[PDB]
């Protein structure tokens, strides 16, 4: 399953 | 809040995703942050499902059943069909083990 953690890493960071 | 016409991940508009190709944004209904589905890593049918719903981004997402984030918000499951978030203890029935692979929430399941 996808979690808030897996999704956050799956995308990588927001642009700084 | 009204959508920010820029993707939070690649800073492109709907006219230029990471491949410099046009692609409509998904926009968080709570904070207005947006992202290309390709940048969010959403599959096509998840994307078309999310487009028809009131979507929240990863950081705004509250559990659709109990409506809170709570201290363990990082282990909230996201529906592979609709991207709604559910705490494990709020699933139907409540889960004590993290599902491996595809998981689909109670809202998407048939009556
Ligand atoms: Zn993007
Ligand atoms: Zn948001
Ligand atoms: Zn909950
Ligand atoms: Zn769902």
């Amino acid at each position: 399953a996808r979690t808030k953690q897996t999704a956050r890493k799956s995308t990588g960071g927001k642009a700084p | 809040m009204d959508p920010i016409p820029i993707c939070s991940f690649c800073l492109g508009t709907k006219e230029s995703n990471r491949e410099k190709k046009p692609e409509e944004l998904l926009s968080c209904a709570d904070c207005g942050s947006s992202g290309h589905p390709s940048c969010l890593k959403f599959c096509p049918e998840l994307t078309t499902n999310v487009k028809a719903l009131r979507w929240q981004c990863i950081e705004c997402k509250t559990c659709s059943a109990c409506r809170v984030q709570g201290r363990n918000a990082d282990n909230m499951l996201f529906c592979d069909s609709c991207d709604r978030g559910f705490h494990m203890e709020c699933c139907d029935p409540p889960l004590s083990r993290m599902p491996k692979g595809m998981w689909i929430c109670q809202v998407c399941r048939p009556k």
